[PDB]
């Protein structure tokens, strides 16, 4: 298997799936490394981030747990199609880059905080991260190349 | 600035 990947049983099924310890991505299929790469990114913050502050809200109050739970609905409505991922990035993200669909440009490792780096890198060209957790808060993360 | 190291 890809970097960072492990078989698993679903608890509600019992069915087979593959889960990255270092994406935090989980799929159904048996899962099928580069210089540079071009992300975009979806965070929430919460209220240990490192700077609890962003164009959304001025002290941002919610707490972690709160922060996840937010993360995971994005996660499913991106999933379901019900929502686009640059969409939700556009209207959620608490960075500035929301304002460009999340995108973050291209990068190379040494640029960016580790487990945001480490998943990224460890993303196929199109995948999507499950949550990401970094100082910053909590991270949604498309590799777009 | 978020999220570089």
């Amino acid at each position: 298997l890809p970097p960072g990947w492990e078989k698993a049983m679903s608890r509600s099924s019992g069915r087979v799936y593959y889960f990255n310890h270092i994406t935090n991505a989980s799929q159904w299929e048996r899962p099928s490394e580069p210089a540079r790469v071009r992300c975009s990114h979806l965070l929430v913050k919460h209220s240990q981030s490192r700077r609890p502050s962003s164009w959304r809200q001025e002290k941002i109050t919610r707490t972690k747990e709160e922060a996840l739970e937010l993360i995971n609905g994005y996660i499913q409505k991106i999933k379901s199609g019900e929502e686009d991922f640059e969409s939700l990035a556009s209207q959620f993200s608490d960075c500035s880059s929301a304002k460009a669909r999340g995108d973050l440009g291209a990068f190379s490792r040494g640029q960016m905080q580790k487990p945001f780096e480490d998943a990224s890198f460890a993303l196929r060209t199109g995948e999507m991260s499950g949550p990401v957790f970094t100082d910053s808060g909590i991270h949604i993360i498309l590799r777009t190349e | 600035f978020t999220x570089a190291q």
